[PDB]
RNA sequence: GGUAGGAUAGUGGCCUACCAUGGUUUCAACGGGUAACGGGGAAUAAGGGUUCGAUUCCGGAGAGGGAGCCUGAGAAACGGCUACCACAUCCAAGGAAGGCAGCAGGCGCGCAAAUUACCCAAUCCUAAUUCAGGGAGGUAGUGACAAUAAAUAACGAUACAGGGCCCAUUCGGGUCUUGUAAUUGGAAUGAGUACAAUGUAAAUACCUUAACGAGGAACAAUUGGAGGGCAAGUCUGGUGCCAGCAGCCGCGGUAAUUCCAGCUCCAAUAGCGUAUAUUAAAGUUGUUGCAGUUAAAAAGCUCGUAGUUGAACUUUGGGCCCGG
RNA sequence: UCGGCACCUUACGAGAAAUCAAAGUCUUUGGGUUCUGGGGGGAGUAUGGUCGCAAGGCUGAAACUUAAAGGAAUUGACGGA
C-alpha cells in the first residue's frame, strides 16, 4: 500500500459506491 | 424544605497515596502522640493548609491594612489562646512556620501525659474516652479537645470516675464483692 | 442541669396561661380523649357527604329498605 | 475472535487446588493499638536494616 | 402564584430581625400596614425575640389578645402587626414605652423611652398634595394622611404627630445641618445630619452626611429621616447614637469592659 | 505574535477558535455530541441488567494464550446485544444460560481490557447474588 | 410603522379598518439539537479557568393532553366547571363517576430512590377567629447519600533484650524491663441491658444514672494488595500458555516474587474496592500558556470585505504656601 | 551604501536532535495578524450540500478498532553500494 496506489483503488470504489445508488434511482 | 444544615469535610489525602518519606514520617507521629489513625494526622494536616493560606493573602496585603490588623491578628490570637504559636513570637510569619506536633502536643491526650498523670500516650487516650480526666470540671472524653492554655492548670481527675476519688470503681466493686463472699461475713 | 422556668403569680392564672401538656402533666388538667388523628379526618369527611342534619335521609333509606 | 473455545475447564485449577485450611492464631489488635504495634516494629525495636529497611524478609 | 402570598419562608425573611435558621421552617409574614414588610418588624418579633417576654407565637397571641400592646396608642392585637420605624410601642403593665429606632448595626434597638415622648412620635413626609374638596394632605413615612399642614411643610421633610389626636404639632424643615437618620441599606443606623444635597434631576437624589467623628457618608434620599437640628434630637437616640465604631475600635471596647 | 490574536477588541476572534479547536479532544465531542446515549449500549449509565443467551470462550490475543470465559448479553433496558466477561477463576459455572445479570463497563470507558477482543464488560452480580460473593463461598444462588 | 376605532384594568398590531414598505442578519439573524427550567449557588482549583445546578431560598411554568369559562379583589384555577382526545372505574345496562408532577402507598420503568406510622407541641398560615383546622410543618420508622466526633484495649510484676557503671573481674551491686513468656496480676471503661429521672405533644433516642455487663478481654474489623508504576515475599503447596490474573507494562509452556491457596507482610480503616461521568493531573485546548522545517499541523499563489490591528506630535518644568 | 538570490565561518541564542543569523530576541513566556493540528486507523471514507459535460474538486463525519504509530540521532547488523 502506496497511498497513491491505494488512492486509485478508492476512486475506483467512489465511483461504484455512486453507481450503485444511480442504479436504484 | 427548611435551612439546610451544613456540614463539612475536616480532613484530606495525600496526593500520593505510597510514598516512604510521608508513611514513615506519619507512623512515627502516630505513635509519638498515640494517634489511632492517618485521619487523626490528616485533621491536623488540613487545619494547617487553610491557617496557612488564611495568612499567605493576608502577607500579600499592606501591613497596617485594616483586614491584616483585624483578621491577622485574630488569627495570631487563637493560636496564641491555644499554645499552638507561642508567647513569643507573634507574627504572621510565624504562622506560616507552624507545623503539625506544635498543634498535636495541645491535644487533651498529649497534655494529660505531658502533666504527668498518665504515663502513656495509650494510657492518655484510655482515660480520657473512659470517662476520666476533667479539664475544668468538665469531663472531657475528646483527645483531639486542644487545651487552650488556661484550662491546663485545672486539668485533673474527674469529681466522679475514680482516680478523682468518693468511689471504688466497677471492677473493684465485684473483686471486693467477691473477696468478701469467698473470705467471712 | 440547665431548663428554663416560670413561676406564675396565682394558680387560676396559670391555668389561663399555661399549655395544656404541661397542666397534663402537673396533675391539674386530663388529656383530653378525644379520638386519632385519621379517624377524626375520616368522620370528618363522612359528614361532608350529607347536606342538613341527615335526619331525613335516615327515615327515608329506614323506610326504602323496610320495603 | 474465536468465540467458541472449550468451557469444560472452568474452574478447574480452583478444585484440584488442595484445600489447606487458615490456622488459627491469637487475634491482632485493632486501630490504634495496630499502629502501636507497627511503631515497635518499624522505629522501636526493628534490629534487622538490610539495605534500608525489609518488613517481609524471607527465609534465604 | 396566582394572586397575593400568605407565607414567609424562613431564610427569606429580612435579615435585621435576627431570626434563627433552624426550629422552625416559616418566618412571621408582616400583614399589611403602615410600613413595608421588608422595613418593619411584627410583634411577635418584637415579644419574643427582641424582649423575651413571650416563649413562643402563641403566648404573642395570648398577650395581643388582653388589649396589652399599643402602637401608636391603638391596640393592634394583630400577631403578625408591622410596626415598623419611629412606632412608639406601649405596654400598659411592665409601664415599659419603646420607640423602634435603629441600632447602628442596621438592626431594630430595644430601646425604652418615656411617657412624655411616648405621647408624640416624627414622620417623613412622602407627599404634599391637594385630596378632593381642595383639602391639602401630607403623607407620612406610616401612610397617615394629615390634613391642612402648614403650607411650609414639603417632601423629605419630618413632621411631629401629637399621636392622640394624628396632629402635625410642629416640622423640621429639610435643609443643611440638620440630623439625618438613615433609614436603609448598609448605613441603617447613622446620624449625622449634613454635608449637602445633590440633586440628580432625574432620579435618586444623595444626600452627604458626616457624623460626630467627622466621617463622611453619602446615601439616597429616600433613606434620609430628618430627627432634628444640630445637636437636640427630637427622640431619645439609642445606645451609641449611630456612629458607625469600626471593628477594630468595636474590639478595643469590648475588652475594654470584659476585663473591667 | 506567535500565531493568535492579541488585541483587546479580539475577543469573538479568539472565542469562536477556541470552540472550534475545541472538538479535537476525545471528551468534549464526546459529550456535546451525546454519543454516550445514542451509541454506546449502556446509554451513557454505569450498570445495566440485562438477560444472558450464550456462554462464549473467547480466545485470548496472541501473545497470550488462554480462554477467557465471557457471556452474551442481550440488555433489559435497551435490547442491544453485548458480550460480558465473567470474572474470577471458575465463575462461569456460576451464571447460566438464561438468568438475569448486572453488567458494568470494565474500566477503560470503552476500549477492550487487553487480549480480550471486543469485550468491553463484565459481570457484576448473576441473580443480584453478586458473583465475587458467589465466588468467595459468602452467598448461595437463589435455585428457584 | 402611521391614523382612527374596538378591547383592556390600562400601554401597545392586542385586534380591526385604511395607508406606507418596512423590520432582522457574518457583531451569526432565521433555522436545528439540548438526556436545557433561570438564578442564588456546587465540585475541582497557584493563578487563569473547566464542569455541574431536577433538588431545602428566589422567579417561571404545569397539574394526562389541549381549549374554553364561572365565581371572586385575585384563577383562563384543576384536592372548580365545561367540551373533545387519551386512559380508566361502578352498574340492576337505563346511567353515573374520574385526574397523587400534595402526603403515605401500589404497579411499571428501571443501575437507581424509604412508613398506606404520631401530632399540631414548635414554626407559621387560614377563618366570624386567643379556642377550630392544617400530609404546610414538626416527630418518630426505614436509611453506609454526604458530614462530625471516635471503642475494639491499658498498665504492671515474671522471662530473656542490653546502653552502661568500679577494668561487670566473668553476671551480682538495688541495673531499669521498651520487644519477647497461645505466661501471671489486679485495676479502668463503654458496647449492650435496665430502677429511675429527664426528654417529648406522646413516646423513642441522646444527656444523666442505681443494679448488671470482658479474659481467646469469641464483646475476634474489614476491604484491597504484596513484579514495576506503588507501600509490602525470588517463602511454602498446587497448576503447567490450561485455569486464571493483569487499568497499563506484562505474568502462566514443571523451581510462577504476577494464577489458585497456607503463612507472613503492606495501604487505608468503620470503612475500602468496582463501574460511569466530571475536575486537577493537561502547558494533551494554551487569555495567562500550546504546536505547525523533519514528529499532526503554513491555505498552490495573489487581491480583498467584515474582523483584528495600526508612526510621532498638543501644559512641559519651575517658584511659593497650606497640609495627613 | 540601497535592494535581491544565495553562501561561508562561529554559535551568542534556539531545538529532541539533524540543523537554523533564523527555525534567535520564548517559563526572564505578550510587536500586529491570517490559516491549520490535537495518538494511530477507519478516512479524505459515508452522508448531506455545493462546483464541474465528466473524471473528480471543495466542505466533511461517526460507529468501531488500537498501546503504540511516528520524529531525530547512536551502536550494531546487512547491502545483487
Ligand atoms: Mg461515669
Ligand atoms: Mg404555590
Ligand atoms: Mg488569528
Ligand atoms: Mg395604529
Ligand atoms: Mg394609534
Ligand atoms: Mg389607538
Ligand atoms: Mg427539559
Ligand atoms: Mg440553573
Ligand atoms: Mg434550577
Ligand atoms: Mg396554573
Ligand atoms: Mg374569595
Ligand atoms: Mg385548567
Ligand atoms: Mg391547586
Ligand atoms: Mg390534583
Ligand atoms: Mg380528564
Ligand atoms: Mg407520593
Ligand atoms: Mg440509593
Ligand atoms: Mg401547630
Ligand atoms: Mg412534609
Ligand atoms: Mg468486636
Ligand atoms: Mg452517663
Ligand atoms: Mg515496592
Ligand atoms: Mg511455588
Ligand atoms: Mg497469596
Ligand atoms: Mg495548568
Ligand atoms: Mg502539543
Ligand atoms: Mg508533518
Ligand atoms: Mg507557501
Ligand atoms: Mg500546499
Ligand atoms: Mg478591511
Ligand atoms: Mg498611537
Ligand atoms: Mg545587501
Ligand atoms: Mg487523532
Ligand atoms: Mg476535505
Ligand atoms: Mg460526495
Amino acid at each position: 500500500m502506496r497511498a497513491k496506489w491505494r488512492k486509485k483503488r478508492t476512486r475506483r470504489l467512489k465511483r461504484k459506491r455512486r453507481k450503485v445508488r444511480a442504479r436504484s434511482k | 424544605p427548611r435551612a439546610p444544615r451544613t456540614y463539612s469535610k475536616t480532613y484530606s489525602t495525600p496526593k500520593r497515596p505510597y510514598e516512604s518519606s510521608r508513611l514513615d514520617a506519619e507512623l512515627k507521629l502516630a505513635g509519638e502522640f498515640g494517634l489511632k489513625n492517618k485521619k487523626e494526622i490528616y485533621r491536623i494536616s488540613f487545619q494547617l493548609s487553610k491557617i496557612r493560606r488564611a495568612a499567605r493573602d493576608l502577607l500579600t496585603r499592606d501591613e497596617k491594612d485594616p483586614k491584616r490588623l483585624f483578621e491577622g491578628n485574630a488569627l495570631i490570637r487563637r493560636l496564641v489562646r491555644v499554645g499552638v504559636l507561642s508567647e513569643d513570637k507573634k507574627k504572621l510569619d510565624y504562622v506560616l512556620a507552624l507545623k503539625v506536633e506544635d498543634f498535636l502536643e495541645r491535644r487533651l491526650q498529649t497534655q494529660v501525659y505531658k502533666l504527668g498523670l498518665a504515663k502513656s500516650v495509650h494510657h492518655a487516650r484510655v482515660l480520657i474516652t473512659q470517662r476520666h480526666i476533667a479539664v475544668g470540671k468538665q469531663i472531657v472524653n475528646i483527645p483531639s479537645f486542644m487545651v487552650r492554655l488556661d484550662s491546663e492548670k485545672h486539668i485533673d481527675f474527674a469529681p466522679t470516675s475514680p482516680f478523682g476519688g468518693a468511689r471504688p470503681g466497677r471492677v473493684a466493686r465485684r473483686n471486693a464483692a467477691r473477696k468478701a463472699e469467698a473470705s467471712g461475713e | 442541669s440547665v431548663g428554663f422556668g416560670l413561676v406564675y403569680n396565682s394558680v387560676a392564672e396559670a391555668k389561663k396561661f399555661e399549655p395544656t401538656y404541661r397542666l397534663v402533666r402537673y396533675g391539674l388538667a386530663e388529656k383530653v380523649e378525644k379520638a386519632s388523628r385519621q379517624q377524626r379526618k375520616q368522620k370528618k369527611n363522612r359528614d361532608k357527604k350529607i347536606f342538613g342534619t341527615g335526619k331525613r335521609l335516615a327515615k327515608k333509606v329506614a323506610r326504602r329498605n323496610a320495603d | 475472535a474465536k468465540v467458541h473455545g472449550s468451557l469444560a475447564r472452568a474452574g478447574k485449577v480452583k478444585s484440584q487446588t488442595p484445600k489447606v485450611e487458615k490456622t488459627e492464631k491469637p487475634k491482632k489488635p485493632k486501630g490504634r493499638a495496630y499502629k502501636r504495634l507497627l511503631y515497635t516494629r518499624r522505629f522501636v525495636n526493628v534490629t534487622l536494616v538490610n539495605g534500608k529497611r525489609r518488613m517481609n524478609p524471607g527465609p534465604s | 402564584a396566582r394572586g397575593p402570598k400568605k407565607h414567609l419562608k424562613r431564610l427569606a425573611a429580612p435579615h435585621h430581625w435576627l431570626l434563627d435558621k433552624l426550629s422552625g421552617c416559616y418566618a412571621p409574614r408582616p400583614s399589611a400596614g403602615p410600613h413595608k414588610l421588608r422595613e418593619s418588624l411584627p410583634l411577635i418579633v418584637f415579644l419574643r425575640n427582641r424582649l423575651k417576654y413571650a416563649l413562643n407565637g402563641r403566648e404573642v397571641k395570648a398577650i395581643l389578645m388582653q388589649r396589652h400592646v399599643k402602637v401608636d396608642g391603638k391596640v393592634r392585637t394583630d400577631t403578625t402587626y408591622p410596626a415598623g420605624f419611629m412606632d412608639v410601642i406601649t405596654l400598659d403593665a411592665t409601664n415599659e414605652n419603646f420607640r423602634l429606632v435603629y441600632d447602628v448595626k442596621g438592626r431594630f434597638a430595644v430601646h425604652r423611652i418615656t411617657d412624655e415622648e411616648a405621647s408624640y412620635k416624627l414622620g417623613k413626609v412622602k407627599k404634599v398634595q391637594l385630596g378632593k374638596k381642595g383639602v391639602p394632605y401630607v403623607v407620612t413615612h406610616d401612610g397617615r394622611t394629615i390634613r391642612y399642614p402648614d403650607p411650609n411643610i414639603k417632601v423629605n421633610d419630618t413632621v411631629k404627630i401629637d399621636l392622640a389626636s394624628g396632629k402635625i404639632t410642629d416640622f423640621i424643615k429639610f435643609d443643611a445641618g440638620k440630623l439625618v437618620y438613615v433609614t436603609g441599606g448598609r448605613n441603617l443606623g447613622r446620624i449625622g445630619t449634613i454635608v449637602h444635597k445633590e440633586r440628580h434631576d432625574g432620579g435618586f437624589d444623595l444626600v452627604h452626611i458626616k457624623d460626630s467623628l467627622d466621617n463622611t457618608f453619602v446615601t439616597r434620599l429616600n433613606n434620609v429621616f430628618v430627627i432634628g437640628e444640630q445637636g437636640k434630637p427630637y427622640i431619645s437616640l439609642p445606645k451609641g447614637k449611630g456612629i458607625k465604631l469600626s471593628i477594630a475600635e468595636e474590639r478595643d471596647r469590648r475588652r475594654a469592659q470584659q476585663g473591667l | 505574535g506567535k500565531g493568535k490574536p492579541r488585541g483587546l477588541n479580539s475577543a469573538r476572534k479568539l472565542r469562536v477558535h477556541r470552540r472550534n479547536n475545541r472538538w479535537a479532544e476525545n471528551n468534549y465531542k464526546k459529550r456535546l455530541l451525546g454519543t454516550a446515549f445514542k451509541s454506546s449500549p449502556f446509554g451513557g449509565s454505569s450498570h445495566a441488567k440485562g438477560i444472558v443467551l450464550e456462554k462464549l470462550g473467547i480466545e485470548s490475543k496472541q501473545p497470550n494464550s488462554a480462554i477467557r470465559k465471557c457471556v452474551r448479553v442481550q440488555l433489559i433496558k435497551n435490547g442491544k446485544k453485548v458480550t460480558a466477561f465473567v470474572p474470577n477463576d471458575g465463575c462461569l459455572n456460576f451464571v447460566d444460560e438464561n438468568d438475569e445479570v448486572l453488567l458494568a463497563g470494565f474500566g477503560r470507558k470503552g476500549k477492550a481490557k487487553g487480549d480480550i477482543p471486543g469485550v468491553r464488560f463484565k459481570v457484576v452480580k448473576v441473580s443480584g447474588v453478586s458473583l465475587l460473593a458467589l465466588w468467595k463461598e459468602k452467598k448461595e444462588k437463589p435455585r428457584s
